[PDB]
């Protein structure tokens, strides 16, 4: 959690009774949320990455900005509020678009 | 150390590519890398060829293209062949270790029967 | 043109409440990383940090109390008179109870002897030396068996994994707002959990100047938090050498009461000095008028209750202090002693329905404090009087600076390069 | 939204799969342990069908294939009018049989596999 | 003979399984059951799917009724406990004003200790007879019915134990299957089956021999048996129509309390006032006759021999003997020997009160129900029928166990284990690089 | 340049750790011990440090007996309200009415009413009260001085099985093969395993009962045996038949303590007198003990060696403390302790309140049990410590002792299977 | 074969790489605890480009300060609890240059001048 | 980088004082594979070059030279049976650059 939290260039960075059941509790919780996201990424077919890319053009466009826009000029937290609404368009769509490929990958016509 | 030895090789007329291995009681595989030499009957040694444990070999000039310094990890012996015209030399096998920024062809093996013939 | 592009490693975080972990009951053992070019929106109310403290130093405080000696048998009639313990002379509120109480035979009954505080009974009736303990009528009183050192020990509030403390280092801050200077703590720094009822004491001090705080300073709804940036020396004490008795409830179970009470006839008292806390309420003043211009500022006691809103409670261990401050907050815009009643029997957390009691502490005490702070609220003119809410005021103005944000890993971006197959 | 195609047969069945891989994680001393115990438990048989599809090299994907041919014992249908004409229930009774057979011979593959990319270790 | 075999996960198959389902939305069940519900359930229909439900082998049965039992507990425990008031009691009759004896209330006085450990004083308070006993002699010296074995807690007046309805729902990795057709009739395959991820809400409402405020069949009367040829068996009745009954108590209570402690005072009841009757419940008469008209016509498809009688319960205690309902928090104790006793404008039942109760049939422990101030009224439907089977045909609404009275509720769910992995054959052989 | 980092995954590596140890395997012992155990993989050219001191299975053993065992005697009926005065006369028995050890004591409990108190009256031992003051028939129990006590549901058994410590995942449990291993230091011949052995909680104090024997000679172990303060255990190589037994049938009988709770009492002694004794044989004895003497004699050398009783407060640190079927017997070992260097009858006596562990504020009521008793059991090893000619003692522990000398070849560590090293090849990007 | 031929010399030694509320209380804290070590092990070898891997090579060069020792002197020679005392020191040192070298390995892929 | 024998003659018909060098064209510098090949026994190496001693080797050897086109072979007098030729192998590129054997007798 060490947090250097600056412009979006920064890519570099990516690396008694009672009591017992609350701490059980959080470590439980730091658990399942570390698996979910992980879960999240292997759908997308991102394992073992800290960047991916994928096959899903760039929609949500409605922004007007370019990759010197935002890189190099606008932090992470920045970015995070402007599309922040959007997140939830992109998944889901995510998911598909690697189903489908490994549905493809597969087939008998082009696997055989 | 791991009493490496050929158990290979005889005289020839033809450079062709005629193969010869050297054994060894070592652990290869862990990245040791092969060494072969031209121990020539007079004047020591020209370098045959080198490869890594993981192979991406590379031949001494005096073959050039017209060698396959090869090796295999599962075998544990340097299995290899090559031309360099009817080279009147025994062929004689290594291992060699690395050290940071150094190496050295310190383990020898028993020489093969290769010669030159006609 | 451009593609999806997704980042697990985003330092990014978002508001958010969870459990979190003390560090050093608590034998949880125990580096700052100033975020450069970022603001963050603090507001030291709807604090969750505070209210997750009181609820664990209210849980924390019962397990401590829980195993030990009930006092219900004690629930008898006491036959009391006016006690006297030294010289020939009647201890103003000291009254000697004799009781007939159950031996640990549990067939045989016993006549014992204690001395209790006036604050500490009740009549059953009038024109008749017929006692109990305050709390017979309701509930019970749990003896606190003094192996449990309750002390302000300072605790640090650590956050648990996917989650980051931020602290603002803005020293005129205020409360609320964005704040610069932000920076990441895995856990605060040690805050002492010392509980008053006005005139906070033993927390950290102001940067700066005196620091006014209120969730809305023009409104009479709200409390108001001085911070002041010295502290005022205050010296507590109770000039007796008091000698402890004890009484055999049952099996294994006993009670500890006072028996006698030799040394100065004069009760409890707190004293600091007059010149310091003129300056001190001086300089709150100055900074108060700007918040209020151009009007006349009186300061008056509290309006009335039971004690613990109108008296500073203040505790040096088993020995729980209420001292009248009237003589503080009497004024308009060398050592100043304050007369305070001492009682057994407490509401501990403000909560009606429990009870504990206090066991005596042997020989004669001082304790030595810093005035850090004051709890003010508002009544043409303004008038200020102590007050406050339910000890949420003792984490506030500590836990004022700190905020719990969730990491976020998860983010998307566009790129150049569309995914490889 | 989750078993919708439990039902059909294996086309839209076999598509559905990030359908049925989520939810699989989720969104007072007596209950709190029974809450505890259940929440555990749920990451636990996560992490086994995770640890599984590791061992099998099968490790981040929804459909994988293998080296392990089909032995025709296990079951002797045809192609065609199984995954088009057969539910997955139908099918998950129709070769009960010889589970662990299939498991140990997919463990025993990847192993094989792994001692060849062991030995072959190309660098550079 | 060039197949391979392929692994997948995520496939949409399931297992039979047994977990532990969590409650979904001062009440006892509110209290307690703080996960929010769905302000919108969804409901998956699984088209082409036939599931085995089977009724009596479910197990989320009794993981209701223990849960049901460790929350009454929960909420009972914190509360005022009677043991001092086990001593023998001096007991009268207690005086029905002008007519002078109520029947069924004895008028008794104690000598109690109050808030403090020395003072004892004499107390008066009315009970009634069936939770009294002499101890010998037929002299009138009474002891309370459960001071002889077990520990009595008076219910704390604060929590009202009123069901509300709450929903069963499944943890990750579970899903909840549910029945259709309307024809399913206890156990067996179920075809049109849909998955949801809570119960609907269902009441934990609890009675003895009639069930009050279930769901009614959408068809016809279904009658339910783990075994309809066998006897042994409870035969579960479920009507498509209710049958509206109206519970009284045509008198109200004076109530009066006791300090027995630092508080915890003992509630009693002080006075009664109004008509002597206890209690009585009103069936309308042309209602219950064509009811039980049309549960017979069923009962003949699986018994054939005519004049089918029924008669009342055959004994035991007012658990078993007696209809059971909690009004107000009041417990009456109903004679049904009005209904039924036939072959094959109202009806009133008379009701007695009981005040000291093991509940749920333990012998650990009994709850003493404080006096209720003012009059009881309540309206309750009878959404079916517990009976008990056995020359000729005969049958009783006769008890049974407390698992029977959400049998009836829960037979349409089942419980199963999503299993996302499995394999397939394929045509395709894993490619190597 | 050449040489390159390597990332190695299952490195078979570990380090000392100290774990939470499951239990494998009414009897009380069954008790979340529910989980079956049914393997050992021997290490080549491995030596370890093994210490039976600050072992931590020890200790994590202690805590789990003393958790279950407040476990299971919670549940039960509490004994507080019999702190009354007693009324205290003479035994009585068979035409004698002597027995030294019983007292027929009047009391006044009062029943479940509340009002109607009555007197009723029981057998009991002369160790379990105490005079309160003055004169005869003015007697209290003597735990009510500290605390209330419950008695045992005769329900469940205490009765001691083996049980199997095993490690969770991650964890293993290293064992010393080394037939003459001290307790201390290396041992070259060490083999792993999940599970322990199957050790049975046996509860003894001046000698250990029912363990295993040693596998090689008589091995003398303690911490420091320089330090007469060190406790020393004698682990024998073969055993030593020990029968004790209680000859009479004891009556019992029933009082309602309170609403729905059984206080169970001695009624009559039937049969001959006295209250225990112990069967040891003396050739078998001698022979042991000589045998020891010769192994003390390798530390204490030149030196002559003799044996004397024990001294101390409590049973529990004077006798041979020990628990058959429901009775707790407190035996007299000096007839074993006397010596410089055809059986042993041991007198022996029995106590109803037991103040086990002495965790002071806890204790057990044993409820009588009905008959007579007999018990045969196996001495494994001794406990001694000492005090020119050397002065050993019987001596005894806190029972971590009776465990130190059971586990004392197990070691918990911690696998590590992630790690580095250099290699020739350095990774392919392309 | 767990910790079969531990003690064996490393060389040797890689080959073999393949293989109420009391209680409630600790039970759980077992079963999480395992948990915890489990994914710690797969995030430290994902987060290195190691993911699936018994052996992984990567670009990170080797120092010699952490240990001056060659090929045959460490391999071949020594038994791995003792190279795992003898550059303990060094474990996070290695540890942060081998995610350094991934960041840069994965940035490099993501570039908008060449991919 | 072909390594150029330089010196490439030291004979002795008994124990002496010894060296051989060589203008290797690849700057190794200390690796230069000093290994020798005394008698005919496998060409076993003396020394890892300039980097260090081999084991099981003399402590006669020193030459301590390590640089591009000025590598040498040096000992002290040792035994009559050291005919330490050092023929260089200069770890250049691809297969060593053996030099020149440069015979030698002790
Ligand atoms: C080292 O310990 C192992 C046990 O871990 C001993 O092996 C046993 O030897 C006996 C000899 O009769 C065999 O019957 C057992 O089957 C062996 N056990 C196992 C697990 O293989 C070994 O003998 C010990 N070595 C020394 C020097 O004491
Ligand atoms: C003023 C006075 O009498 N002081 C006493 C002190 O002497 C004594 O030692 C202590 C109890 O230890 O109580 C106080
Ligand atoms: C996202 O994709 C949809 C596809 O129909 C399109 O209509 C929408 O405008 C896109 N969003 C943008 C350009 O912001
Ligand atoms: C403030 O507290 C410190 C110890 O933390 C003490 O040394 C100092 O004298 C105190 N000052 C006042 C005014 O009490
Ligand atoms: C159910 O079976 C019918 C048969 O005609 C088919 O058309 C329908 O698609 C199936 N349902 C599903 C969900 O596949
Ligand atoms: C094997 O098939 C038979 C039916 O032929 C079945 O009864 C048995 O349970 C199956 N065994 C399994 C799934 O192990
Ligand atoms: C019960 O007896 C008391 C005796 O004083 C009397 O005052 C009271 O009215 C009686 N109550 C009833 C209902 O008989
Ligand atoms: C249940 O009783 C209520 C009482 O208000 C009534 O409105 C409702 O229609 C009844 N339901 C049935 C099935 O009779
Ligand atoms: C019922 O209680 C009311 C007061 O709430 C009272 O006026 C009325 O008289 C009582 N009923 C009878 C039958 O007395
Ligand atoms: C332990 O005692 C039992 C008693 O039946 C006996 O069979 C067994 O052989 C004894 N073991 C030893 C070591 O003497
Ligand atoms: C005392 O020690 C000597 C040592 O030689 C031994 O011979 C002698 O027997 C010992 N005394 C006794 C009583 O055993
Ligand atoms: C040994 O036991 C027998 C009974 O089996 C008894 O008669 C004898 O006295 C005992 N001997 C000793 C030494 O206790």
């Amino acid at each position: 959690g060490a947090a250097g939290s600056t412009m979006g260039a920064a890519s570099m960075t990516l690396t008694d009774t009672h009591w017992g059941i609350k701490q059980l509790q959080a470590r439980v919780l730091a658990v399942e949320h570390y698996l979910r996201d992980q879960q999240l990424l292997g759908i997308w077919g991102c394992s073992g990455k800290l960047i991916c890319t994928t096959n899903v053009p760039w929609n949500s466009t409605w922004s007007n900005k370019t990759l010197s826009e935002i890189w190099d000029n606008m932090t992470w937290l920045q970015w995070d509020k402007e599309i922040s609404n959007y997140t939830q368009i992109i998944y889901g769509l995510l998911e598909e678009s690697q189903n489908q490929q490994e549905k493809n990958e597969t087939d008998n016509l082009t696997c055989d | 150390x791991x009493x490496x030895x050929x158990x290979x090789x005889x005289x020839x007329x033809x450079x062709x590519x005629x193969x010869x291995x050297c054994x060894x009681x070592x652990x290869x595989x862990x990245x040791x890398x092969x060494x072969w030499x031209x121990x020539x009957x007079x004047x020591x040694x020209x370098x045959x060829x080198x490869x890594x444990x993981x192979x991406x070999x590379x031949x001494x000039x005096x073959x050039x293209x017209x060698x396959x310094x090869x090796x295999x990890x599962x075998x544990x012996x340097x299995x290899x062949x090559x031309x360099x015209x009817x080279x009147x030399x025994x062929x004689x096998c290594x291992x060699x270790x690395x050290x940071x920024x150094x190496x050295x062809x310190x383990x020898w093996x028993x020489x093969x029967x290769x010669x030159x013939x006609x | 043109n451009l593609w999806v592009t997704v980042y697990y490693g985003v330092p990014v975080w978002k508001d958010a409440e969870t459990t979190l972990f003390c560090a050093s009951h608590c034998c949880v053992p125990t580096q700052e990383i100033v975020l450069e070019n970022v603001t963050e929106n603090f507001n030291m109310w709807k604090n969750n940090m505070v209210e997750q403290m009181h609820e664990d130093i209210i849980s924390l405080w019962d397990q401590s109390l829980k195993p030990c000696v009930k006092l219900t048998p004690l629930c008898v009639t006491l036959n009391c008179t006016n006690a006297t313990a030294s010289n020939s002379s009647i201890i103003e509120g000291m009254k000697n109870c004799s009781f007939n109480i159950t031996t640990e035979l549990r067939d045989k009954r016993e006549k014992k002897n204690a001395l209790f505080y006036k604050l500490d009974i009740v009549q059953l009736d009038g024109n008749s030396s017929q006692y109990r303990l305050i709390n017979c009528n309701t509930s019970a009183i749990t003896q606190a068996c003094p192996k449990v050192s309750f002390e302000p020990i300072p605790i640090h509030y650590c956050a648990p994994a996917g989650f980051a403390i931020l602290k603002c280092n803005n020293k005129t801050f205020t409360g609320t707002g964005p704040c610069n200077n932000v920076s990441t703590v895995q856990c605060t720094h040690g805050i002492k959990p010392v509980v008053s009822t006005q005139l906070l004491l033993n927390g950290s001090l102001a940067e700066g100047e005196i620091i006014i705080r209120s969730e809305n300073i023009t409104d009479n709804g709200k409390t108001i938090l001085v911070h002041l940036n010295e502290s005022v020396k205050i010296e507590c004490t109770r000039p007796n050498n008091k000698t402890r008795t004890s009484i055999r409830i049952g099996p294994g179970q006993a009670f500890y009461a006072t028996g006698q009470v030799i040394g100065d006839i004069r009760e409890a008292y707190c004293n600091i000095s007059e010149s310091t806390w003129n300056e001190t309420l001086g300089k709150v003043v100055k900074q108060l008028r700007k918040h209020f211009p151009h009007k006349n500022i009186t300061f008056q006691p509290s309006s009335g209750g039971d004690l613990e809103v109108t008296t500073h409670s203040f505790n040096c261990g088993g020995e729980f202090f209420y001292c009248n401050t009237s003589g503080l907050f009497n004024s308009t815009w060398d050592s100043i002693t304050l007369p305070c009643r001492i009682k057994q029997i407490i509401n501990m957390w403000q909560e009606v329905g429990r009870a504990m009691y206090a066991p005596p502490i042997q020989g004669n005490i001082t304790c030595v404090s810093n005035i850090t702070g004051l709890i003010l609220t508002r009544d043409n003119t303004e008038t200020f009087r102590p007050g406050g809410g339910d000890m949420r005021d003792n984490w506030r103005s500590e836990l004022y600076k700190y905020k719990v944000v969730k990491i976020e890993p998860l983010g998307v971006a566009p790129t150049a390069c569309k995914r490889r197959v």
